[PDB]
């Protein structure tokens, strides 16, 4: 299962 | 979200100064892995104040902490040797659920911290204004918190609730409750009477 | 940075004449992702060509797996042709059965 | 990482369109929360605001209503379409740099909207200052100031004291509500009191200056008369004291 | 160790619309889903059959997840570009690598978030999975963002939590192929190259796991500085393939020796050429 939270660079 | 609620328990709570208070909150979700605590004073914005993630058992900031049961699903904010600055509505929330991602807030808890009141000296004392001949209000202060200021049942004199102040400079906190009306005829006694002022109270005469 | 396409030809099974295998063309170490790989059969492009999902190295360079079934055969001769940025022409490479 | 919000106070009369902005003021934000907050003090999600994608409404939220916009990777707006006096709350919008799974949100300071059928109703408070009494000082070597404004509509104000032009927050308590002047009434006026309470010393030297200021929320510059009484702007409304020696 | 990782690639193409995002998974040396935005309903799709029983909230929970990356990578590309001053004309890549290793119990062993601008290293998270290392000056604008945003704190909740749960599920699940080792078939072939010296090819085929050691001997001297090594190869049925050469004067073939290190063997091999 992926990371479900992502954050912009 | 969808598979997702919070429950907080209690709803309102009321606590000593110098005790200690417990919020626990319960979620469902096993997508829950981020739990937030904010503090919300009247008329402002949340404030988030700790925070806790489902690889950490217990987190401690100070005078605050929160502890997580992630088997049980539950989790709990405490607040030690509670202040008076700390009465305010505190929201616990969860991240978990399926469908369109949001945070998940519990209900709240309306925190009371009950000032403690060592030296109490109970008076009502008549003010005069200072801009001009405006002219007087009715001051009942220096009450312990054990006391409870009744509304009037006559319309035209008002009474406030109490409220504690703090002179941090010098180790000192008091209660003060106002009262006042527009009617010539009003003296400090019809607001502050014997079943509101303890039997101690200093009344002296304007 | 830029990374030239490593290039190997190969069958999936030991190779026997008349017998049905896999023909395979490993292209890594390449960066960056877009890629051409045409499989030949005496110099022709093979039709029904297939290839593995883009993924990466631990050095971030790029690989792909190309591959068809074919019947090797004493004379047939296979190859990989591949262009990338870093090619100022075609690289073709040839299938060696002992390699 | 602070979240803010435009207009912060917003007195309109009924049929009017209010827009509230939210901005990310130093991050960017791929979503936006916007609540809804009653007396009754929990947290109501209303709509999630989507950048690139259209807004996803929580059950039971009239959609035409409150229309959100992503206008932004900063900004979005929530607007309270044909307001009528039910609409009246506090809108409160949060966002948080972290997208997908929701992460740690920051609240914006929330906007009090106040819906009137009638402008006739807004009044500024009259502020006034009351001086310690000489029991008090020889009982208790202490000396209470008390604030008083009076006859403001609606609950749009914030005091504070200031002691030689500086703000004050220690020996200090507010009324944390204003009390109708008429409980018994819609339209009821309101009143607020607080309390200030130093030392006999530092009240009877006559160098030391306290000021009760009262910032009210009233009308804005486009919203037009047919009366006679004065505007009732924005204003601050103050009353002050000096020191007393005896 | 067992592994789990994630393979992220998110490219601008200036003139061919927004950009592209591609994501693979895999379970050591076992791709098992993909997804790839460049579809007008794009949707993760499984490429093991183990993962096939995984029901359609499995595959929906995915989707949205690579769906937020599609949108969050668009903004990133956007980001690097403006931090390296790029013109909006050219093409970049960002590429991440992420997931966890287990112990011998079900236990992180070591976490990972690696991340890389135009196949370059340029924050990866450290072994502390508390701090970063950022390659330059660009790298700490992001760093900046990302501790403002407890982005280490998040992955640290991730790889010690959900990340090794589903790994045991895949591990269990596909445990049939995924827990068995493939023991290389090996074998020494020999190739004139002249009259007078001729090349020995030692062959391991078939294994999985793709990690094995390929050494050749002159007598029992590592003749690792005269040995030609074929990167390791997929041979396209889930197996690898490897080859070691070394060009030995005609005569003495029985004086090099290969030896085989895979975790498929009981014990390592020594082979030679035969006859």
């Amino acid at each position: 299962l992926p990371f479900d939270k992502a954050t912009i660079m | 979200s969808a598979g997702e609620n919070v429950e907080q328990h209690p709803s309102t709570l009321s606590v000593q100064e110098g005790d200690s208070a417990v919020i626990k909150c319960t979620y469902s979700d096993s997508a829950s892995n981020y739990f937030p605590w904010y503090k919300q004073e009247l008329g402002k914005r949340p404030q988030l104040i700790i925070d806790i993630r489902s690889n950490v058992g217990e987190k401690k900031d100070q005078r605050i902490a929160v502890t997580l049961n992630k088997t049980a699903k539950h989790f709990s904010l405490h607040i030690t040797e509670t202040q008076p600055e700390d009465s305010a509505v505190y929201f616990c929330a969860a991240d978990g659920g399926a469908g369109s991602y949001q945070l998940t807030f519990g209900k709240g808890t309306k925190l009371s911290v009950i000032p403690n009141i060592q030296n109490p000296d109970p008076a009502v004392y008549q003010l005069r204004d200072s801009k001009s001949s405006d002219k007087s209000v009715c001051l009942f202060t220096d009450f312990d918190s054990q006391t409870n200021v009744s509304q009037s049942k006559d319309s035209d004199v008002y009474i406030t609730d109490k409220c504690v102040l703090d002179m941090r400079s010098m180790d000192f906190k008091s209660n003060s409750a106002v009262a006042w009306s527009n009617k010539s005829d009003f003296a400090c006694a019809n607001a502050f009477n014997n079943s509101i002022i303890p039997e101690d109270t200093f009344f002296p005469s304007p | 940075i830029q990374r030239t396409p490593k290039i190997q030809v190969y069958s999936r099974h030991p190779a026997e004449n008349g017998k049905s295998n896999f023909l395979n063309c490993y292209v890594s170490g390449f960066h960056p992702s877009d890629i051409e790989v045409d499989l030949l059969k005496n110099g022709e492009r093979i039709e029904k060509v297939e290839h593995s999902d883009l993924s990466f190295s631990k050095d971030w360079s790029f690989y792909l797996l190309y591959y068809t079934e074919f019947t090797p055969t004493e004379k047939d001769e296979y190859a990989c042709r591949v262009n990338h940025v870093t090619l100022s022409q075609p690289k073709i490479v040839k299938w060696d059965r002992d390699m | 990482a602070v979240v803010s919000q435009h207009p912060s106070r917003v007195i309109c009369k009924s049929g009017t369109s209010v827009k509230i902005e939210c901005r990310s003021l130093d991050f960017q934000a791929t979503t936006m929360f916007w609540y809804r907050q009653f007396p009754k003090q929990s947290l109501m999600l209303m709509a999630t605001s989507n950048e690139g994608s259209k807004a996803t409404y929580e059950q039971g939220v009239e959609k035409d209503k409150f229309l959100i916009n992503h206008a932004s990777l900063t900004l979005s707006t929530l607007t309270v379409t044909s307001a009528h006096p039910e609409d009246s709350s506090f809108y409160i919008c949060s966002a948080g740099p972290t997208s997908g799974r929701t992460d740690t949100q920051y609240f914006g300071p929330g906007t009090r909207l106040t819906v009137l059928e009638d402008l006739k109703n807004v009044f500024p408070p009259e502020v006034a200052v009351f001086e310690p009494s000489e029991a008090e000082i020889s009982h208790t070597q202490k000396a209470t100031l008390v604030c008083l404004a009076t006859g403001f509509y609606p609950d749009h104000v914030e005091l504070s004291w200031w002691v030689n032009g500086k703000e004050v927050h220690s020996g200090v308590c507010t009324d944390p509500q204003p009390l109708k002047e008429q409980p018994a009434l819609n339209d009821s006026r309101y009143a607020l009191s607080s309390r200030l309470r130093v030392s006999a010393t530092f009240w009877q030297n006559p160098r030391n200056h306290f000021r009760c200021q009262v910032q009210f929320y009233g009308l804005s510059e486009n919203d037009e008369w047919t009366q006679d009484r004065a505007k009732p702007v924005t204003q601050i409304v103050s009353a002050e004291a000096w020191g007393r020696a005896d | 160790s067992h592994s789990m990782r994630y393979f992220y690639t998110a490219m601008s193409r200036p003139g061919r619309g927004e950009p592209r995002f591609i994501a693979v998974g895999y379970v050591d040396d076992t791709q098992f889903v993909r997804f790839d935005s460049d579809a007008a309903s794009p949707r993760t799709e499984p490429r093991a059959p183990w993962i096939e029983q995984e029901g359609p909230e499995y595959w929906d929970r995915n989707t949205q997840i690579f769906k937020t990356n599609t949108q969050t990578y668009r903004e990133s590309l956007r980001n690097l570009r403006g931090y390296y001053n790029q013109s909006e004309a050219g093409s970049h890549i960002i590429q991440r690598m992420y997931g966890c290793d287990l112990g011998p119990d079900g236990r992180l062993l070591r976490g990972h978030d690696q991340s890389a601008y135009d196949g370059k290293d340029y924050i990866a998270l450290n072994e502390d999975l508390s701090s970063w290392t950022a390659a330059d000056t660009a790298a700490q604008i992001t760093q900046r963002k990302w501790e403002a945003a407890r982005v280490a704190e998040q992955l640290r909740a991730y790889l010690e939590g959900l990340c090794v749960e589903w790994l045991r599920r895949y591990l269990e699940n596909g445990k049939e192929t995924l827990q068995r080792a493939d023991p290389p078939k090996t074998h020494v072939t020999h190739h004139p190259v002249s009259d007078h010296e001729a090349t020995l090819r030692c062959w391991a085929l078939g294994f999985y796991p793709a990690e094995i050691t390929l050494t050749w001997q002159r007598d029992g001297e590592d003749q690792t500085q005269d040995t030609e090594l074929v990167e390791t190869r997929p041979a396209g049925d889930r197996t690898f393939q490897k080859w070691a050469a070394v060009v030995v004067p005609s005569g003495e073939e029985q004086r090099y020796t290969c030896h085989v290190q895979h975790e498929g063997l009981p014990k390592p091999l020594t082979l030679r050429w035969e006859p």
